[PDB]
């Protein structure tokens, strides 16, 4: 019956920002909120326990509080260890609910993509299709524009992308677009480009190579 | 220090039962309370069910409860989840943990169960080959299902490795690259070997990446 619902979904602050999550119950949980932090891939950890007390080893920045129905979970300095999801969960009464999640992400100065292309190796030339792979590394901000252009012209249709979660070191992003066609149409160009356009790029970069050379 | 470790099928076919294990070290089931929990892939938490190791009593999730069942073999210091009629939206990673009161204080390290009627394939790879730098990789392709690992020179290499996560392509089969930064110099002296492993289809393939 008790619904959580968490504020907000997803937030982006520096390292010693003041962070502050809250969580709403759709009744009254008597205190019996736990905080949770979860690392991609890893499961929920649990930090916080009834609202305010803090569980065994977990940093004194982390604290807890709660005004009425409203529960909050404050991180007073926020390091480069505390990206993640955060998820307040009541177990006061049946069934145990959780809010949706907060995710968490470090901000950083702005870092520019080193640039790489891979031409088809003969081995997926002979499967009859092919896929060229366009790999953009370490940089920041997450947002970035790769564009596919064969013999000059640009193709809009066959690419799809895939980023890396923020890295645990540098805070960097890692993202790969891959453009998939046939052989057929892969042996009838010569020329395959990625173009990439970050706020790190002075001028676009381009990398390219020669089918067949 | 308990440690819980679930484990089970990867790949459900739709109308059948998911039978997941949770077995427990360090502690005894016969005491305080044990529970359930699944996530979605890109999603939140979902509490499903939990047994009393001290009266043996059930409770579980009425959006589940007609579905789900729990049974306990305090033999092997195990318990189990079993879930009928599963469809796509049963899709997930199912943990199992330990609890004293009402929060989830230990926790098994997750299993995904992926439900669908396509039969398991193994992976393609592809040696993705190419200043001061330079960029290594693999392509593995046409899997399914999740989850495959990929690992550079068994594991000994992992400064600069990047694996992406899979994206799932027209064809209904899972494709992702995996890549390596590396000084242009080592090319010539160091063997760089991607190594992949995808369990649901008992495959392993090791990959020599070659500059020609």
């Amino acid at each position: 019956d008790i619904q959580m619902t968490q504020s907000p979904s997803s937030l982006s602050a520096s390292v010693g920002d003041r962070v502050t999550i809250t969580c709403r119950a759709s009744q009254d949980i008597n205190n019996y909120l736990s905080w949770y932090q979860q690392k991609p891939g890893k499961a929920p950890k649990p930090l916080i326990y009834y609202a305010s007390s803090l569980e065994t080893g977990v940093p004194s920045r982390f604290s807890g509080s709660r005004s009425g129905t409203d529960y909050t979970l404050t991180i007073s300095s926020l390091q480069l260890e505390d990206f993640a999801t955060y998820y307040c969960q009541q177990y006061n009464n049946s069934p145990y609910s959780f809010g949706q999640g907060t995710k968490v992400e470090i901000k950083r100065t702005v870092a520019a993509p080193s640039v790489f292309i891979f031409p088809p190796s003969e081995d997926q030339v002979k499967s009859g299709t092919v896929s060229v792979v366009c790999l953009l590394n370490n940089f920041y901000p997450r947002e970035a524009s790769v564009k596919w252009k064969v013999d000059g012209a640009l193709k809009t249709g066959n690419s799809q992308e895939s980023v890396t979660e923020q890295d645990s070191k540098d805070n960097t992003y890692s993202l790969s677009s891959t453009l998939t066609l046939s052989s057929t149409e892969y042996q009838s160009h010569k020329v395959y480009a990625c173009e990439v356009t970050h706020q790190g790029l002075s001028s676009p970069v381009t990398k390219s190579f020669n089918r067949g050379e | 220090q308990v440690q819980l470790q679930e484990s089970g099928p990867g790949l459900v076919k739709p109308s059948e039962t998911l039978s997941l294990t949770c077995a427990v070290s360090g502690d005894s089931i016969s005491s305080n309370y044990w529970s359930w929990i699944r996530q979605p892939p890109g999603k939140g938490l979902e509490w499903i069910g939990r047994f009393s190791g001290s009266g043996g009593s059930t409770d579980f999730n009425p959006s589940l409860k007609s579905r789900v069942t729990i049974s306990t073999d305090t033999s092997k210091n195990q318990f189990s989840l079993n879930l009928r009629s599963v469809t796509a939206a049963d899709t997930a990673v199912y943990y199992c943990a330990k609890t004293y009161s009402g929060t989830f204080d230990y926790w098994g390290q997750g299993v995904l169960v992926t439900v669908s009627s396509a039969s398991t394939k193994g992976p393609s790879v592809f040696p993705l080959a190419p200043e001061s730098t330079a960029a290594l990789g693999c392509l593995v392709k046409d899997y399914f299902p999740e989850p495959v690992t990929v690992s550079w020179n068994s594991g000994s290499l992992t400064s600069g490795v990047h694996t992406f996560p899979a994206v799932l392509q027209s064809s209904g089969l899972y494709s992702l690259s995996s890549v390596v930064t590396v000084p242009s110099s080592s090319l010539g002296t160091q063997t760089y070997v991607c190594n992949v492993n995808h369990k649901p289809s008992n495959t392993k393939v090791d990959k020599r990446v070659e500059i020609k």
